[PDB]
């Protein structure tokens, strides 16, 4: 019962759909055509921008299909999308296969986006962990 | 083919996934028509099979790219082998799925 | 709250929380696989879980193997969807430049977490 | 809403949230380490945290260094258990094919998140029904 | 060949637990505990998780001990379990209070056996030993 | 440990009185006047408190004290009016531009770097527009 405001910077790309209810997160589409050589990386644009609610965080997870088959992953693998960030969501993909180049077409769903409530804790410095062990 | 997008779907259920709806519109701007819209009865039965295999088989869940695209290739493989959607078994669909995957 | 488990392979122990408070149970390997430097493999864990609705199963690498032999997961925050009832598999990858990794049956390769995810509804707007 | 942290290195600043709403505080490095292409090292953060019971500490790479020079974490979703009271360390790895990475003392290596994890009780069944 | 019945009684007597006292902790009736200890009824895979929480031993240790029976016929760890608990209490303190151990450990059971095998080599007893000395030995294993 | 000067200098910048800050930080005015004068060394937890009080992130105060141990003085504290106008621009760029958010290291360091570029080209921070500084931000982040 929570609404995540999203602006489509690329109207040619479909809105991210959640499909079956209960799925972890919506998948994000690629707006660029990039080819990743074995070992290289690139910052792919998704063409969409979201407004993560306060006290939550947007998380960009790789997709098990592409990761297992061609070996495509994300460098900052638990990608953080801060609540205050309003710019274009980008995905930093990387070709982990030793000698097989990866080709990404426009519109392909490269990664999925999860939103979890993070506990904004307040750090307190202590001499030692007394009252703990 | 925006008008054809919603009205036809009502007739399937005799009523008087948004990503799937956008994919059909991609066929109108590409091939002029929608091969999936006219034979939606065979697609829904196959998409309901492809849906069950992604959520109950590890080899599918960990090796799939696009559920819609996999349903289309499976329907083209069954049309090539001239096999009907009614006389098809879910277990038989799984064996063809892992091959394409 | 509990969580159902089905041991597709009874030869491996049930995943155990061990010390209370730890993030998640560690998952055992059902296969004997050797990862060449750079290569990867999809190891089966021999268990199947039913993550509750509105939550998500997360497969994290273990700091022990990652620091020492350099073993990590390709889709490193491994997602287990709530509706997934199949056998959980882990996509390991030997990130060590030139040291082979050998995984035996029963070796604990990764750990499994379960967290409450906010199932949100996307709403498009003209401009924030 | 309260987390205790001991500075095992008085030189590095205490991690801070900076602008509120950010996912997690960033950790400073206590060592000067250089990662050769493909190599990895366990850099010390010089701090130790007392994760509250029912939560988990999460160490995420910093997107910046990752997109630019290609610095990531081997156990990329690094777990800091609630019962762990030792010095937090980060398992860095150079993913750039042929460019060495140099980390200086005080450099912000990674950020630290704290989320509520559900401590579930596993119960085995014959088959879902 | 699930020797868990022998393992529970041996450990139950180690913990100075009464069959009735263990009965209140696990919820199992005395007879249910008795048939399990006597082998007349096999101990389920979910039941072991409860005897683990009743004896106070992580269930993973019980699987490692039963793995010793299927291998060597007996359990060398179960026979000298007093020395193991004293050594495992050290590896646990080091795993949760030392960065060098927490970020470089595989299996606490296996390393606890290795630490006891190293002390038997130097002919020093596991009770006249200090936590600091085992930690230096622990770091050497990693 | 010259934090005492750092508080009183920034306290005047925020137009906060010693009594009005006492209401936000909960320290007696005598404890404040002892810290702002250097009779009692402000502790580590105090720096976090004051930081929240004066509306300045905690790590910035640690960066200002690092300049005293280095150059003898703090160039950032002296020209703090130019810093606040400059730090407000890098914040908007870091949270509203993908080319910044996904390729930035330290907002503080980049905030000082941009101030040094304008000092070289003799451009003022008050008569400069965000659009031009965003263009320069992309430069120091590329290459």
């Amino acid at each position: 019962s929570t609404t995540l405001a999203i602006v489509r910077l690329d109207p040619g790309l479909p809105l991210p759909s959640r499909a079956h209810d209960g799925d972890a997160g919506v998948d994000l589409y690629s707006a660029e055509d990039v080819e990743l050589a074995p070992g290289r990386r690139a910052l792919v644009r998704t063409g969409v921008a979201v407004a993560v609610p306060f006290g939550m965080v947007g998380l960009v997870h790789p997709r098990s299909g592409l990761a297992t088959r061609v070996g495509l992953s994300i460098v900052n693998s638990p990608g953080t999308i801060d609540a205050g960030y309003r710019g274009e969501i980008k995905v930093a993909l990387i070709n982990l296969d030793p000698a097989a180049p990866i080709v990404v077409h426009r519109g392909d769903r490269i990664a999925q986006l999860l939103v979890q409530r993070v506990e904004l804790v307040e750090l307190v410095e202590v001499s030692s962990f007394d009252e703990a062990g | 083919h925006y008008g054809t997008i919603i009205k036809t779907l009502r007739k399937y259920m005799k009523l008087t996934p948004s990503y799937i709806l956008h994919r059909i519109s991609d066929e109108f701007k590409e091939k002029g028509y929608s091969p999936t819209l006219n034979d939606f009865g065979k697609f829904d039965k196959m998409y309901s099979y492809v849906n069950k295999a992604y959520y109950n088989d590890g080899d599918i869940y960990y090796s799939s790219y696009d559920l819609y695209d996999e349903t289309i290739k499976l329907l083209e493989l069954l049309k090539e082998s001239k096999i009907n959607v009614n006389d098809i078994d879910y277990d038989y669909v799984l064996k063809l799925y892992k091959q394409i995957l």
